[PDB]
């Protein structure tokens, strides 16, 4: 970010510095392909990289402005960071890891199976598909 | 009768057996509560369908009969009765007295079917609403019509209604007769 352009051209926040990661980089040579999109921007790769940054309760804001029907996961998220996000309810993390196995874990977008898999701890074997960019 | 799932006969004993539980007062209750144990220990059984539809009917039973508190008293409620009749209606009890009601000694078995079929409402409204609950939170918003099917033990109930009902009107009046069946109506209309 800090290097040319727009200069990005809001205000520095982290979101955007996020923003501009996966706008400018190498997220499109010219831009496209299989993320879900609001409004121009990947929200689950958004949700991803943040977390990805350590900046947890931004992704979590994300999260809730996000417009998405998976919402129940939402509440996961938000407790996850709530606790030492060691998210242990001696609730539901039972209920979020049927979800997965049943709907998500055959399917969907790279990111947010992500951020599920991460969050949750939902699948023991381990690895994450598509993006998994670096060592 | 389990070493008959399909056969039709099967109904042929029905009333004897429908009866038979509404009767549990004569059996002592030693016996009674032998049978209620061994029953819940019978939980093993899923391939019979229809050992579980009379053991869930025997359950439906049971629970006006502990009124007399020596029983009652002595049982906890949860562990023995709740938990047994939930895992009666995962094992499709509810899906086979349906197919009971569908599939329709006229008189005995119509007078101990409608008396099974009202034990329930009024002794079981726990289960119903469980399972109502259970139902609209369940499913979220591509679902295939087994999906749909699967978590749908309260509406099968109400087809189980539906087809012993049909006709019938005898037996239907019950329902509007007087304003808990009439409760009944009025609770599924919410």
């Amino acid at each position: 970010v800090f290097g040319n352009l727009h200069q990005l051209g809001g205000v520095p926040g982290t979101y955007q510095l996020v923003r501009s990661f996966l706008n400018i980089k190498l997220p499109a040579p010219l831009p496209g392909l299989q993320d879900g999109e609001v409004e121009g921007h990947p929200v689950w790769a958004l949700i991803y990289y943040c977390m990805r940054c350590g900046d947890l309760l931004a992704a979590s804001q994300v999260v809730n402005r996000a417009q998405h029907q998976l919402g129940e996961f939402k509440t996961w998220f938000q407790e996850y960071m709530n606790s030492k996000d060691r998210r242990l309810s001696p609730a539901t993390e039972n209920k979020l890891r049927l979800h997965y196995r049943r709907a998500l874990r055959n399917n969907t977008d790279p990111y947010k199976r992500a951020v599920y898999c991460i969050i949750g701890r939902c699948d023991v074997t381990d690895n994450q598909s598509e993006v998994a960019d670096k060592t | 009768l389990e070493r008959v799932s399909l056969d039709a006969v099967n109904l042929a004993l029905l009333m004897a057996l429908l009866y038979c539980f509404d009767i549990s007062f004569i059996e002592q209750k030693q016996y009674i509560a032998t049978i209620h144990s061994r029953l819940q220990d019978s939980q093993l059984w899923k391939l019979p369908g229809l050992q579980a539809t009379v053991r869930l009917a025997w359950a439906l039973a049971l629970r006006g009969i502990s009124q007399l508190p020596d029983v009652t008293a002595l049982a906890e409620f949860t562990e023995a009765d709740e938990a047994m009749a939930e895992l009666a209606i995962a094992d499709n009890v509810f899906l086979f007295l349906m197919e009971s009601v569908v599939v329709s000694q006229e008189e005995f078995y119509i007078r101990r079917v409608h008396n099974l079929i009202t034990d329930f409402l009024a002794l079981m409204p726990m289960k119903v609403k469980q399972l109502r609950n259970r139902a609209d939170e369940d499913a979220r918003m591509m679902g295939n019509e087994p999906p749909i099917s699967l978590r749908r033990d309260l509406e099968h109930l109400m087809l189980l209604i539906g087809e012993l009902y049909k006709k019938n009107p005898e037996l239907a009046l019950e329902y509007w007769c007087p304003t808990v069946l009439s409760k009944f109506v009025r609770q599924m209309g919410d």
